[PDB]
RNA sequence: UAUACAAUUAUCAUAUUAAAUUGUUAAGUGUUGAUUUAACCAAUAAAAAUAUAAAUAAUUUUUAUUUGUUUUUAAACACCAUUAGGUAUAUGCAAAUAUAAAAUUAUAGUAAUUAUAAAUUAUAUUAAAAAGGUAUUGUUGCCCACCAAUUUUUAUAAUAAAAAUAACGUGCAGUAAUUAAUAUAUUUAUAAAAAUAUAUUUUUUUUUUUU
């Protein structure tokens, strides 16, 4: 037919019965939108909903990967601008526009370098979209409440080694001289928590 | 009263404070002293200090010396932050093998065309283009292109960027090197 | 004309389809397509369809005796794909459905990772990627 | 070995020095145990001055190492005498050296299952090697393994 | 622990709710407590269980007559020899004996 | 090569008991120890009360060099009064183990 | 030996000595202190025997 | 009024096959003074780094043992109060989320429910692009405690407790919400609450594979 399986006449087609109960989710997804928009969830580029996501956190940092525009961003000319500024500092009586000749050719030749660079880019973005970013669509992996699981297996652990008493439990923190600031017989280090 | 050394209020100038240990020569620095490095004769020691800087703010230790020197912070808190820390790390790590995969397929795309050119023009020819000495009859002409390529090779000293450190009001982070807000 | 996307799927997307040429396999296709046409079967399951289709005993077992890594050559499918397109009706003009199942191809060519495809945008789903981002896509 | 020590020393007059020697190996033999090695080393620069008995940092300090065999209830006492010296600044021990770090991880040891016995008969050195040591060992040691495989039984069943 | 940890359930939302407890309804529980215990540290409260008694009844030490903070309510009776002994340990708890552990002081306390 | 039997496994836990006992007399705080003390004082009681039900005259002897009557007392009045103590040998699968015939006429 | 990391023949010494990369003083020297501090700064100087030249 | 839980995966208080426990190190003086702080005030400042193996699995420990409260400041930091101090971290006591459960509240007679998460909410220096709502035409949105009357049940603690509730008067506690919140702990108090000690995201993210 003459459109998208996923999209009818009125929107987003609503599978799921969240879709029916809630159909604000089938027309609107944000400022970004058009009718066009739905169903393609991204929303054009250098427009609002067109970042891409790798594992649920959308991709923001783009120019800052090819070193375009970065503060750690790749210096094509470092050598020719130190050797004309040397030069400029030693003495006026000779002035030597030599130096100045091999930069700007340098200079003339780093403006398409650049724009390669940026193509080369954009193209990545195209690919990252099609064959890697799953759109927003799964969850975060950034932040260490996300992986409270794997906490939890070694909470657990240290539990097993306790005689399967105390979770999340730690030992108290001392002082910072404990061990030579107490007299016999006073634990001088801290001990398991089970242990107390 | 005793402050550590990396106390806010450790080396303090007033009437009644008065700082602590040998302190010159064979010092109360002795063996802590985390780096040092000897001046190479006619080397200002400004390209010393911004590599000595650039080295500490790129492993990230100036950011833990600030972050644990300024105010205590439960080691959950520490925890947290070190985790997410990491975590972000792994995450934007993942995606640097991906921008790398691709740049990998268009560097070879670009030596494909390069292949290309080679039979357009015949290999010979691009090498020409290349700067390969066809043009060199004997040595002396070897030696000014190779002293060419000595006085491009040979490396200017890189003076490399340090991020300021921004002082906010009541520090939420000392660590804070831009205006970005964080979530402590 | 989602028929060539379809068909171009069929060609180039799927390793060791078999020999093309022989009338069982080449008839799978044919039947295959004049229901991707026609809309009798989503593009996903008629494709589920032809990999899925039956060929020989001892399939892979034969395929060692032909293929190394399992990747045949692909001029038997787009002879066969060009073929059926022209003996079901499928064009007015008889060259477009070559010329059409051919371009494509040829402007995939160039891209990163050419012949493999996410399974979620490969086919008709629920979320699509935009116009432009489409596959075998005019509009690419 | 069974124990080892690294004995931080302040650099005094030898008879000294030989007299202390003499009291940590009378503290040794009184206590039922043996000396394997006892190491005598030069007076160096450490990286930390230590101080000793009179407060008073020091910038160099002789270096010796003990090596015995005792056993584990009776070398507290001879811990807390070494210790309680006024001539040792610092004492580090080893305990580690009859199961040190490399051995008996996943089936490491062919052959054998944790044989405890060879690296009892060795001494420290070459437990942990020493930074000087080169691949020039890898000669010597096996002159001194052929040769030594050779000569054992004969010598051994003279008596 | 002697003490309620918690007043009423305060972990209800629906199954697999991946925390033991909202915002919302800790909060509405969090203020409960509050007023509970602020009830007990304004009046006085004072509990005891003596040795060689039943233990779940608790001798409450906050209505006896001597140390009451109400001067109308009748407050409790309990035996002469062991309400003195109640009166005395109350007393003597106040104040940090050095050698003795530190334990933490209040004004309700006393 | 015998390890399993119970008057070895009753010798071995005697003598690990009283190692862990000594050992939590000299340094007052580890639960651990503590726990595993008394694991291994109920491993003993179960490998005693299969001795004296296999051999009695060497369950007697155990008793008597190492000291251990302490772990062989019933518990509370409770559970004996209701013979589940007694019960314990009727479970290890010992209670008609007895061969009379050496000892005890059955007439 | 074939596998080895470690250089089989006579070793240079400067590569084992612990103050070979050090620093190496004078009785003659001045030791210049710069503290950087958050909200402040300052400089000092020492005697190589200690004692504090300017405040 | 009687009239059919689950048993494959369910978060607050009934634990249970476990290897620990013990280590005496560091740091300190030259001299005439604006350090710390968004801002006040007291007023010497430096510091306390080492241990693996081994311990066998199950069957009668449940009145036993066990879950961050700890002598010594003539030692500091830190915290609390303010020029006059307190305190400064596991030898007494102390079961307790890691889940065995039957619609919310409520000491197990009170009200008729409650709780809940992905729709929607314009400004975080890319060669313009990442973001939250207890509201629901949505911040001129909602809500929170004390402070009066009354209604009703009772296990009557300064002035009982709990539930209905639509006044008056304080404020502005909460919705990442004007020092983020949440739970435990201890202290504090016109009232929401606030200070500190731990855990933690139902808070918003910022990202060195030996330089
Ligand atoms: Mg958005
Ligand atoms: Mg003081
Ligand atoms: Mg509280
Ligand atoms: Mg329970
Ligand atoms: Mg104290
Ligand atoms: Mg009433
Ligand atoms: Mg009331
Ligand atoms: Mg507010
Ligand atoms: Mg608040
Ligand atoms: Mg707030
Ligand atoms: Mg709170
Ligand atoms: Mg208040
Ligand atoms: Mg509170």
């Amino acid at each position: 037919r003459q459109h998208d399986s996923g999209v009818n006449q009125y929107g987003l087609k609503p599978t799921n019965a969240y879709d029916y109960i809630n159909p604000t989710n089938l027309i609107n997804f944000g400022r970004g939108t058009t009718f066009d928009n739905l169903g393609v969830r991204r929303a054009g580029r250098g427009e609002i909903d067109s970042s891409p996501s790798h594992s649920g956190s959308p991709v923001f940092t783009q120019a800052k990967l090819i070193g375009l525009s970065g503060e750690e961003q790749l210096t094509m000319c470092q050598s020719e601008t130190m050797a004309l500024r040397l030069c400029m500092a030693k003495a006026g009586k000779e002035t030597c526009e030599r130096e100045s000749r091999a930069l700007d050719s340098c200079l003339g030749r780093v403006g398409h370098l650049r724009r390669a660079m940026s193509e080369a880019c954009w193209e990545f973005n195209d690919w990252f979209i099609q064959n890697v970013s799953d759109n927003h669509t799964k969850p975060f992996q950034h932040r260490p409440h996300d992986w409270r699981h794997f906490y939890a297996q070694e909470k657990l652990v240290r539990e097993r080694q306790q005689n399967g008493h105390a979770y999340g439990r730690r030992p108290k923190q001392f002082s910072f001289g404990a061990r030579y600031v107490k007299t016999d017989g006073y634990g001088k280090r801290p001990r398991l928590p089970y242990n107390k | 009263g005793g402050y550590m050394m990396y106390h806010r209020k450790a080396m303090g100038t007033m009437k009644y404070s008065k700082w602590k240990g040998a302190h010159g020569g064979i010092s109360h620095f002795y063996g802590r002293t985390p780096m040092v490095e000897e001046v190479r004769p006619n080397e200002p020691i400004t390209l010393v200090d911004r590599r000595i800087m650039h080295y500490v703010h790129h492993s990230r230790l100036r950011h833990f010396q600030l972050f644990r020197s300024y105010q205590e912070k439960s080691n959950s808190t520490e925890c947290k932050l070190r985790e997410g820390e990491m975590l972000r790390r792994r995450w934007h790590r993942r995606l640097q093998k991906s921008f790398i995969a691709f740049m990998q397929f268009k560097t070879m795309k670009v030596l494909e065309d390069q292949a290309r050119l080679v039979n357009t023009y015949g290999q010979a020819a691009v090498n020409a283009a290349l700067g390969d000495p066809w043009n060199a009859t004997d040595n002396v002409a070897r030696e000014r292109k190779s002293a060419a390529v000595r006085r491009q090779v040979r490396a200017l000293p890189m003076v490399n960027v340090v991020p300021k450190h921004v002082a906010t009001m009541k520090q939420i982070h000392n660590d804070r090197f831009n205006y970005r807000w964080r979530v402590n | 004309d989602d028929m060539f996307i379809w068909l171009c799927h069929t060609a180039m997307s799927v390793l060791n389809p078999g020999d093309m040429r022989s009338r069982l396999i080449y008839n799978h296709l044919r039947i295959l397509a004049e229901s991707v046409a026609s809309g009798e079967m989503t593009q996903r399951t008629a494709f589920r369809f032809f990999e899925s289709a039956v060929r020989s005993p001892a399939y892979r077992e034969i395929a060692k005796r032909q293929l190394e890594g399992g990747a045949a050559t692909r001029l038997a499918g787009i002879s066969a794909a060009a073929d059926v397109m022209r003996r079901m009706g499928l064009t007015r003009r008889p060259m477009s459905s070559y010329f059409e199942l051919y371009q494509r191809i040829v402007e995939r060519s160039e891209a990163m990772t050419p012949w493999g495809f996410p399974p979620l945008f490969q086919f008709e789903e629920r979320l699509s990627l935009e116009p432009r981002l489409k596959f075998f896509s005019r509009a690419s | 070995v069974f124990y080892s020590f690294v004995l931080v020393m302040k650099p005094r007059q030898r008879r000294f020095t030989s007299q202390a020697l003499r009291e940590i190996g009378v503290a040794v033999y009184s206590n039922g145990g043996l000396i394997r090695s006892i190491t005598n080393e030069g007076i160096m620069r450490p990286y930390s001055r230590f101080r000793d008995a009179d407060n008073t940092p020091l910038t160099y300090a002789r270096y010796i190492i003990l090596q015995l065999d005792m056993g584990e209830e009776e070398m507290g006492k001879v811990d807390k005498i070494i210790r309680e010296h006024q001539d040792v600044l610092m004492a580090l021990k080893l305990n580690n050296l009859e199961r040190p770090v490399g051995i008996r991880s996943g089936n490491k040891e062919l052959q054998a299952a944790y044989f405890p016995l060879d690296t009892f008969t060795r001494l420290e050195e070459e437990i942990n090697w020493s930074p000087q040591t080169s691949a020039d060992i890898y000669t010597q040691l096996e002159m001194n393994w052929k040769e030594f495989s050779r000569t054992r039984w004969s010598s051994f069943l003279r008596n | 622990r002697w003490a309620a940890k918690f007043y009423g359930q305060v972990t209800f939302g629906p199954r697999n709710y991946p925390y033991p407890s909202s915002r919302w309804l800790a909060r509405r529980f969090q203020m409960k407590k509050h007023r509970i215990i602020k009830r007990f540290r304004f009046r006085r409260y004072k509990l005891a269980a003596v040795a060689n008694l039943p233990f779940a009844k608790m001798i409450r030490v906050g209505m006896l007559p001597e140390l009451k903070s109400s001067k109308t309510k009748r407050g409790d009776v309990v035996d002469p020899t062991l309400s003195g002994q109640l009166v005395s340990a109350v007393k003597n708890t106040g104040e940090k004996r050095k050698g003795q552990r530190t334990r933490p002081k209040s004004k309700y306390q006393v | 090569f015998d390890t399993t039997s119970p008057a070895v496994l009753a010798v071995k836990r005697a003598l690990k008991c009283r190692v862990l006992r000594n050992h939590l007399l000299t340094n007052p705080h580890n639960n651990i120890i503590k726990t595993v003390l008394a694991n291994t004082e109920r491993k003993l009681n179960h490998a005693l009360r299969r001795l004296r039900k296999v051999d009695f005259k060497k369950y007697w002897e155990i008793i008597r060099d190492h000291d251990v009557q302490d772990i062989l007392q019933p518990p509370n009045l409770v559970t004996y009064r209701q013979g589940s103590y007694w019960k314990y040998d009727w479970n290890a699968g010992l209670a008609i183990s007895t061969n009379l015939a050496d000892v005890m006429d059955p007439r | 030996v074939k596998n080895s990391e470690m250089t089989q023949g006579p070793v240079d010494y400067s590569q084992l000595d612990m103050w070979g990369e050090m620093p190496r003083y004078t009785s003659d020297m001045v030791f210049l202190y710069l503290v950087s501090r958050r909200r402040n700064t300052y400089a000092v100087a020492y005697t190589y025997e200690g004692k504090r030249i300017l405040n």
